[PDB]
């Protein structure tokens, strides 16, 4: 299309409005009720432009830009008078009742409405009158609220409950008296609540988190990081100050997680605050804990791993490829053992050979949101892999999509959209053990064992494709519920099958490949998403090693008495009482990690590792995408004591002094150069970003704004003279503002968002290339395989339906966003979100054994009585009782196992 | 009308089926408007929607939806019974038909007139509001309503 | 502690037949409430809700959009008088003194017994006849404000 703004021609696209087409064009035109990801309705009216008929007009016409298509040959103005004197007039309607509230408002500084109001140009008061005042709700730990900043542009509804799925936030009131909130007071009950801080362009929703200690925007020294809460790898900006991670903000990834984070990772980034955590090598000598710099702790383990016999290492899905692959080169390849459990090791290595061997494309969580059906079997996706289901209910309202486009109606227009297709939606299938939170969009929810899904998933890949195994003892109704599954699947254009290894069963993921299988031999464009457990599971997968339990084999047989282990807790993937046992036999135990855990009180030696805000290294996500991420700051800038450095760079110093007696300690690029010569598999991280010597026309990457403030006295309480800058050999960022980021800069990884005029996050329309598309140079992270040209067979292994044992119990999985991620449940604002430990019973079994709703329940596992209050289960199928996985004293190894004795305490 | 077959199945024998509901509001001038009104049939808050698409290609719940007023509804019986050609020659003027015109406020007669278009409003006034009341002047009109 | 009785759920689910969405009775469904009770508890926000199948914020925000929706609890008469412009013309202002004289209340506010509630409303349609009112179901017209005593007592 042929546009022409204030005289000058440009080219846009003809499916997009004026709006975002002006600002994909670098043009400058205020906005509030639109947003990228949301569409456009036209509220606000800020967005004014005037449009003119033809070439030769004065005339003209305030049309609404948002609302407006960027048609062929169209004539607008934003710089015409009348314009502006009416986006100044809505910026003063606007302020009208605002509240004189900007010094003590956490969005100062960061507020959209900010930047509108300097921009308009409206700076004088002519309204003598009061304002309108509202009180505020308590919506919970994580949001904190304040109506009275509201400018009603209705992007907290929209986003909340049209694009969200939320229920519980909705808009109330009446002409100026609109209020948005919760009915009534209580938490804000969505997995997604905490993009409203960057979706609302006021303060109301405010980061309270963040608010507990509070810095503005430019005082923040920002990276670019990956969140480490799940496999699904969401870029995040986390944002430091004073020494303490204070924020994490939504990085833009237009392949990813473009404008959307999920709770966890948002707001569970507190175990990084915690004052518990390790600061400097710690030797236990006897009773005694003595305190070792890194030269004496480097010369002294690399003594004791000298006089051993042999050293075996435990490395950890927490960890980064770097540091994996440095305990590997440490300990050697055949001495080198994952930290998940046999069966963990089994479900990933079977999920990574379907992903990148099954022959079938996996999607990019912004590729879910374009497929035509959805099979969820297994997965627990709301609680494990969140985005994911955002993602899902996206590609659900497809179909309203493609309903509202067969009457040329624009895409944009999501109120005409949302009308035309009124309640049909694409076909989702889930299957849980129970009742999952995408079942309010689901076309159908199977309740039932894992074994009993797997046969599901097998009888439908059967339908689809004769020649997949049978599924012998399926009900008339269950078959009949299988070929509506099968003709929905079938009939769709882009099918897509999600699994995991959360669900704890092979099978499932077996029946999820044989579904993905069947559909591909039908000629469908079908996509596979397998949703792994923690950062990088798919990393250590790939780097493979032995399983927990042979490296517990080894210690308890005296085979290795030297034990290395890496970023793991060692209880979450076996019996802790094994575990400990181990670990009291081995005489050398040698933990490198960041947060204190329970292994520490009999380990001889303990390296203060980083967490990912004090390193740098490399994830893999659950599409197979290597992605970098980068130090936020200098753990070691404000306390000079502290001594805590990357823990590839502490087992790359620890392989040097054992082998010559010296201390290296390394640069990041060598070890990402002997991850890509040494393990071909991993060969991609190298792409992953550029190395430490990219430069932008001469000049680094800028870690903090411009405009980053105390640099002469936020020090000066331990000497007032000001230090060294700290230097980072390791990346292409510096810890200072001298530094580029620019949004015209040749890059892909941006630490933080900002443009003049643009503070708030509505800068990254100026980082990309066009306005809710991808970044401007591409996206950060390569994905490491391309689709097999060839796919697998189909797995014969189908499993016998679920029977209900006397005396044993079935643990069912229950996952939880709040409490299933290890590092999630140590940050202290979850503790007021995570729901109290329960186990759930089918109502028949607790009628069987007496026990109500509430009552205590004792059970043994492992020769390990623990008690329970009993929450009723409906959907649960009996003969199972429900665990909720990754919470204290229940490991998430615990999914599929039996229970004994559970009997009333 | 439903009793006597002019309402429900098969209305004259001629198979066309046509359920007639009174849907009572609750109280909010802005249900007026058309698409704000096919918004408060559905049960939302009436706001109203931005048009194009107007109601008439996607209105209530989706579908093809007329909204019309009350009084057109009642000028088309008589349009169908007694034809065009009568209801063309009703008045010599640009708008066809009779409209319900009337004075309200402080005057003699304030009431409700079925008028011909182009009656001019010192008629209405005049010749069948009376006028003005006793000691009162006029001042000013509106014509249409709070609106105009 | 709210329940809907037989009756009320009843209406609802036939006034749920007239639409080919649960969500189109939420107004009525509302009203139904407002009729059995005089107004619109909290609970019974979270019961329509449960009975509809549509989410509480969607009744909340109906029933605080709509005037005619009470939230707040009411007397057992409701007084609506007209303050639009023809019966400002007609001078409503008399009939409003009137009535704030006799309840001893303002507008917006309930009597001390919960006998009645004096509220402002939008023109009610009248305006040939005004000043109007309209008492809980009986919309008075050519008012004066020596017939507000005497209108008043018959509403007990
Ligand atoms: C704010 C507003 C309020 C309106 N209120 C009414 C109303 O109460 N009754 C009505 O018939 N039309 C009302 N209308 C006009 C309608 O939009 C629409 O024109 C009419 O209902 C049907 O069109 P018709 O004149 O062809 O019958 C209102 C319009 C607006 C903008
Ligand atoms: S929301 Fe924005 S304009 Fe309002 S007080 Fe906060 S910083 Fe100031
Ligand atoms: S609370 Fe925020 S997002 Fe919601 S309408 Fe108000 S300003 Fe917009
Ligand atoms: S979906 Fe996973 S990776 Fe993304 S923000 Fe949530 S916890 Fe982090
Ligand atoms: S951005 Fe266009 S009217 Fe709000
Ligand atoms: S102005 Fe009062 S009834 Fe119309
Ligand atoms: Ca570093």
């Amino acid at each position: 299309a042929t546009i022409h703004v204030d005289g000058k021609e440009y080219e846009v696209n003809g499916a997009d409005n004026l709006l975002e087409a002006c600002l994909s064009l670098g043009l400058d035109i205020p906005y509030f009720c639109w947003h990228p990801a949301l569409g456009s309705v036209g509220a606000c009216r800020q967005c004014a432009v005037k449009q003119y008929q033809n070439a030769e007009d004065t005339r003209g016409r305030l049309v609404m830009s948002c609302m407006t298509p960027a048609s062929d040959g169209t004539f607008i103005s934003i710089d015409d008078e009348e314009a502006k004197q009416f986006r100044e007039s809505v910026v003063e309607w606007l302020m009208t009742n605002h509240p004189h509230d900007c010094p003590v408002c956490e969005e100062g500084g960061n507020c959209h409405l900010q930047d509108m109001t300097v921009m308009t140009g409206h700076s004088f008061r002519r309204y003598r009158f009061t304002k309108r005042t509202h009180r505020n709700q308590d919506l919970g730990p994580f949001i904190s609220h304040e109506m009275n900043r509201c400018i009603a542009c209705y992007r907290c509804v929209r986003y909340y409950k049209d694009y969200a799925g939320g229920t519980d936030l909705g808009v109330y009131g009446a002409h100026d008296n609109v209020y948005f909130g919760r009915p009534e007071d209580g938490t804000l009950e969505s997995e997604f609540s905490g993009n409203l801080v960057e979706i609302c362009p006021t303060g109301v929703f405010t980061d309270k988190t963040h608010s507990e200690r509070y810095n503005r925007k430019w005082d923040m020294q920002f990276a670019p990081s990956i969140c480490q809460q799940c496999s699904i790898g969401c870029n995040i900006s986390p944002g430091e100050r004073y020494g303490e991670l204070r924020r994490i903000e939504n990085r833009y990834n237009g392949t990813v997680n473009h404008y959307f984070l999920c709770d966890r990772g948002r707001f569970g980034y507190g175990y990084v605050n915690l004052k518990d955590r390790p600061r400097q090598p710690v030797q236990r000598r006897g009773d005694d804990f003595i305190t070792l710099n890194a030269e004496q702790a480097m010369q002294g383990a690399a003594d004791i791993l000298r006089q051993s016999k042999k050293v075996i290492g435990i490395g950890s899905p927490r960890a980064s490829v770097e540091s994996n692959f440095a305990l590997r080169e440490l300990v050697g390849e055949e001495n080198f053992y994952t930290g998940i459990a046999h069966g963990e090791q089994e479900r990933l290595q079977l999920a990574l050979k379907v992903l990148r061997e099954g022959g079938i494309y996996t999607p990019a969580l912004r590729e879910i949101e374009s497929y035509d059906a959805v099979l969820v079997l297994g997965e627990d996706v709301t609680q494990t892999g969140a985005r994911v289901a955002l993602a899902v209910r996206q590609a659900v309202k497809g179909k309203a999509r493609e309903m509202a486009a067969a009457q040329k109606v624009a895409d944009w227009q999501i109120a005409a959209i949302l009308n035309i297709g009124q309640r049909a939606k694409h076909p989702l299938f889930v299957t849980n053990v129970d009742d999952t939170r995408l079942d309010d969009i689901a076309a159908w929810t199977y309740r039932a064992p894992v074994e009993d899904q797997a046969r599901l998933g097998f009888a439908i890949a059967h339908a689809l494709d004769n020649s997949a195994p049978a599924v012998d003892g399926i009900e008339p109704e269950l078959q009949s519920k299988i070929d509506v599954i099968v003709q929905a699947l079938a009939g769709a254009k882009k099918p897509l099958i999600i699994s995991g290894t959360n669900a704890g069963s092979l099978e499932v993921i077996q029946a999820a490949a044989n579904v993905a299988k069947a559909l591909k031999g039908r000629g469908a464009d079908v996509g596979i998403t397998m949703i792994a457990r923690s950062v990088n599971s798919m990393g250590l997968g790939i780097m493979g090693g032995g399983s927990l339990e042979e490296a517990l084999t080894e210690l308890e047989t005296g085979r290795a008495d030297a034990v290395v282990v890496l970023e793991n807790d060692l209880h979450r993937h076996a019996s802790a009482t094994r575990v400990n046992a181990a670990l009291a036999k081995a005489p050398l135990v040698m933990v490198v990690d960041h947060q204190r855990t329970a292994i520490m009180e009999n380990a001889h030696l303990v390296l203060s590792a980083a967490s990912f805000a004090e390193s740098d290294g490399t994830v893999i996500n659950n599409e197979g995408r290597a992605q970098r991420f980068f130090q936020v700051y200098d753990p070691a800038y404000y306390d000079s004591k502290t001594v805590m450095l990357e823990s590839w760079r502490w087992l790359h110093s620890l392989h040097s002094t054992l082998l010559s007696r010296e201390v290296d300690w390394t640069q990041l690029d060598h070890v990402i150069d002997a991850v890509v010569a040494k393990i071909p598999e991993l060969a991609g991280i190298k792409d992953a970003a550029p190395d430490a010597t990219f430069r932008i026309r001469g000049q680094k990457l800028a870690r903090e704004p411009h405009r980053y403030s105390g640099r002469t006295a936020m020090r000066a309480n331990i000497s007032v003279h000001e230090p060294r800058q700290p230097q980072d050999i390791d990346t292409m960022f510096t810890f200072s503002m001298e530094g580029n980021n620019q949004p015209t800069a040749h890059r892909s990884q941006v630490p933080f968002a900002w443009a003049p005029g643009w503070n708030s996050p509505q800068a990254w329309n100026k980082f990309q290339d066009e306005v809710g598309g991808k970044l401007r140079f591409g996206d950060p992270g390569v994905r490491l395989f391309e689709t097999s040209e060839n796919g697998l067979d189909y797995f014969t292994s189908v499993p016998a339906r679920f029977q209900p044992q006397d005396g044993k119990w079935r643990i069912a999985p229950y996952y939880h966003l709040f409490g299933s991620d290890e590092l999630s449940q140590r940050a202290p604002v979850f503790q007021s979100r995570m729901p109290q430990p329960y186990i759930k019973l089918n109502p028949a079994d607790a009628a069987k054994l007496g026990v109500n709703a509430g009552t205590r329940v004792s059970f043994s596992y492992d020769g390990n009585t623990v008690t329970l209050p009993v929450e009723i289960a409906e959907g649960l199928t009996a003969g199972q009782v429900g665990l909720p996985m990754g919470m204290s004293g229940i490991a998430p190894v615990l999914a599929g196992a039996h229970l004994e004795d559970l009997k009333e305490a | 009308a439903t009793e006597a077959g002019l309402l429900g199945k098969n209305i004259m024998g001629t198979g066309f089926d046509f359920e007639l509901f009174v849907h009572t509001g609750a109280g909010r001038y802005i249900c007026g408007e058309e698409t704000a009104l096919i918004n408060s049939l559905e049960g939302r808050r009436a706001n109203p929607r931005s048009k194009p698409p107007f109601p008439a290609t996607s209105g209530a719940w989706g579908k093809p939806t007329c909204v019309n007023n009350v009084e057109t509804l009642c000028n088309v019986p008589a349009i169908l019974a007694n034809g065009v050609e009568w209801y063309q020659n009703i008045s010599k003027s640009k708008d066809a038909g009779t409209k319900l015109m009337g004075f309200s406020g402080r005057v003699k007669n304030p009431g409700l007139w079925e008028l011909p278009f182009g009656t001019t409003a010192r008629e209405i006034l005049e010749d069948y509001a009376g006028g003005m009341r006793d000691g009162l002047k006029f001042k000013a009109w509106q014509p249409g309503g709070a609106g105009t | 502690a709210f329940e809907l009785s037989a009756a009320e759920r009843e209406a609802i689910e036939h006034e749920m037949h007239h639409y080919e969405d649960p969500r189109a009775a939420s107004i009525e469904a509302l009203k139904i409430v407002q009729k059995q009770r005089g107004w619109v508890p909290d609970g019974a926000i979270h019961a329509i809700a449960d009975v509809l199948g549509i989410p509480a914020s969607d009744v909340e925000g109906v029933a605080t959009f709509y005037s005619q929706i009470f939230r707040q609890p009411v007397g057992r008469h409701v007084i609506r008088y007209c303050d639009s412009v023809v019966c400002h013309i007609n001078g409503y202002q008399g009939i409003q003194a009137a009535l704030e004289k006799k309840l001893n209340i303002k507008p917006g506010q309930t009597t001390f017994d919960g006998r009645f509630t004096l509220l402002p409303t939008c023109c009610l349609g009248n305006c040939d006849k005004g000043p109007n009112m309209m008492i809980d179901e009986d919309t008075h017209a050519h008012l004066t404000p020596e017939a507000i005593p005497e209108l008043l007592e018959r509403y007990k």
